[PDB]
């Protein structure tokens, strides 16, 4: 949902 | 929970702190009107940028683009280019002290907001501004996007935090919800990164946490200790934690799902104004009487 969770923590 | 300070400038108060998303410098703007760039691994200064009278409030870099954002008690929204090191316009409109001031995610869009009682949304392509949310009856002390949604909440003055619906702008703009609940004028309110979940800080000594649906949104908690006006909030992007800033000189922790106090920072003699964590690393800022602090938690 924010920048650095959607592209890093999520993927 | 111990603190562990990486980084410390001496000066006059500070009064905004923002943390590039990628280089290792901050921003600082002072309530002497100059803003400064920060190497926080090195610990020298970069560049100084002078482009107000009277106190610089508001300070943010774009996500990815080499510009950034001041806001000023001269009522000036300031956009920069840190490369070539030049003021490139100035954005005209609001007519007292701007508060805040940050640059969206995704849309070529500045929000400010400001002691006028407004809040402005400019396109920085064009230089125009694009929507004047009024409604507030009090300056306005805080505005934010929401991360993902065509959302904004403000802290007002007022006693109200409102929610904003903009997905007629991406009437319009127009007020989703009016939050009532702080029994003194409030002065900062944040989202969390990815729940429907509000922070705000009052004057009452108070940070409240709030929930919203699709239909609806209230008071969920209370997290009481400061003895000072609570000047600035956040998430804790990482932990399930809340952290708050406070005029009686402290920094506070606290448990987001039970709100108790989990660990309080202070210093000897400067009231704090601001905090911030950096989008991609464990790093927090402060911003006080006396300068600017980067550090970790823990």
């Amino acid at each position: 949902a924010a920048s650095f969770i959607d592209a890093k923590k999520m993927p | 929970m111990a603190m562990l300070t990486k980084f410390e400038s001496r000066s006059s108060r500070a009064k905004g702190v923002a943390f590039h998303p990628t280089q290792p410098w901050i921003l600082t703007s002072l309530h002497n009107g100059r803003i400064q760039l920060w190497d926080y691994r090195m610990g020298t200064l970069l560049d100084r940028f002078d482009g107000h009278d009277g106190p610089v409030r508001g300070i943010a870099f774009h996500p990815t683009q080499p510009i950034f954002v001041s806001g000023g008690d001269d009522y000036k929204v300031n956009v920069w280019n840190y490369k070539s090191r030049k003021l490139l316009f100035s954005l005209c409109g609001h007519m007292d002290y701007v508060r805040v001031c940050t640059f969206h995610h995704e849309y070529p869009w500045i929000l400010s907001c400001s002691d006028d009682q407004t809040i402005r949304i400019w396109n920085w392509q064009s230089r125009n501004c694009i929507a004047i949310l009024t409604g507030h009856s009090h300056y306005v002390m805080c505005a934010a996007f929401h991360p993902s949604e065509d959302l904004i909440v403000s802290a007002s003055l007022d006693q109200t935090v409102r929610v904003w619906d903009i997905s007629g702008l991406r009437a319009d703009a127009i007020v989703k919800f009016v939050l009532e609940g702080h029994d003194r004028g409030v002065n900062w309110c944040a989202f969390h990164p990815t729940l429907p979940l509000i922070l705000s800080a009052g004057d009452d000594r108070l940070v409240k946490l709030w929930r919203m649906t699709a239909s609806k949104a209230w008071e969920v908690d209370t997290c009481r200790g400061h003895f000072n006006n609570v000047s600035c909030c956040l998430f804790h992007p990482h932990q399930e934690l809340i952290l708050s800033a406070s005029e009686d000189k402290t920094i506070r922790v606290w448990d987001l799902n039970r709100r108790t106090a989990v660990q309080t920072f202070r210093r000897a003699n400067d009231r704090f104004w601001f905090i911030t964590v950096h989008p991609k690393l464990n790093l927090f800022a402060a911003a006080h009487d006396s300068g600017v602090m980067v550090f970790k938690l823990e």
